[PDB]
């Protein structure tokens, strides 16, 4: 493993931590501005419901019921092939107002003007 | 649950990729459930990256066949190296997968979301259930690249937990 890539791995872990915290804060508490976290041409898929483009993603989010996400696990990887991070998050989600559900979410974030934005958002939830 | 969140078994950002992902999943998982997982050595980039995460025993709880592998960046009053339990190179990746117990994945359980589909790269997420030949719920994301007239896994991130019990019963029959 390159020394460079040990650096990139750690860079990726930090940015993963901060992006995830800001992201889930913004989904639960500040949806009106959620579009800031997405590139104009990002693709979202929540439970198989697709949205193409930041504006449709914003619209989608405003139409979802209120939510509270509790993060448990976080994993992240540098993708070298501009730089992009693969991020895997998991926890429990409370959709207002239903029973508690568990969720897994895969991001690919990339940097624009020194700010990290979603390229791809995959969200899958299950019962119990 | 709204109609914007009601579960659909699969989503494709580009329908053209469906057969590709179908071919990929069939071959990959047949090999994976064959026990002879070494053949997946050709499925992985020579510089591929792979990691496995799972919730704690207070949260999950018990996944002792898999806790050897857990790379979870989220820490609370506990710092380990960020390079810990991340596998670099096809050798480490397929070896890690070979260290798993024998598995029986139920493709009837699968969800498949292709969220990036272009000539350079493919990103798809697969969630489902598999039997530990105990039932585990998995969610894996593949970042796959073209390589010598074929597909090739450059990045794989894996999440594992215990299934709900009613799933276990529905699977039991």
């Amino acid at each position: 493993m390159d020394s460079d890539l040990k650096a990139k791995v750690e860079s990726c872990a930090r940015t993963a931590d901060t992006f995830t915290r800001l992201y889930y804060a913004s989904v639960d508490n500040r949806r009106q501005q959620i579009g800031r976290l997405y590139l104009d041409n990002a693709t979202l898929s929540w439970n198989g419901n697709g949205a193409i483009g930041r504006q449709m993603i914003e619209s989608y989010f405003q139409e979802l019921p209120s939510s509270n996400h509790q993060l448990n696990t976080l994993d992240a990887q540098p993708i070298v092939d501009q730089l992009a991070y693969l991020i895997m998050a998991s926890g429990s989600v409370k959709f207002a107002d239903q029973q508690l559900r568990k969720f897994q979410q895969t991001f690919i974030v990339t940097a624009e003007n020194d700010k990290w934005k979603v390229v791809s958002d995959c969200y899958r939830m299950q019962e119990v | 649950l709204g109609s914007l969140l009601e579960t659909k078994a699969s989503y494709l950002c580009d329908v053209a990729g469906a057969e590709v992902v179908r071919q990929f999943l069939d071959q990959y998982f047949r090999i994976f459930d064959s026990g002879n997982r070494q053949a997946l050595l050709d499925a992985y980039h020579e510089k591929a990256m792979l990691s496995i995460s799972m919730p704690s025993a207070s949260q999950a709880g018990r996944l002792n066949s898999f806790w050897k592998f857990n790379r979870n960046l989220r820490r609370l009053l506990n710092e380990e190296n960020r390079t810990r339990n991340l596998k670099y190179g096809r050798l480490a990746c397929v070896s890690t997968l070979d260290e798993w117990p024998k598995t029986q994945h139920d493709r009837r359980t699968f969800t498949v979301d292709l969220t990036i589909y272009n000539t350079s790269m493919m990103v798809f997420t697969v969630t489902g259930l598999f039997k530990e030949l105990d039932v585990r719920h998995f969610a894996r994301t593949y970042v796959v690249v073209p390589q010598n007239n074929g597909f090739c896994i450059r990045n794989e991130t894996i999440f594992i937990t215990n299934a709900t019990h009613e799933q276990v019963r529905e699977f039991k029959r």
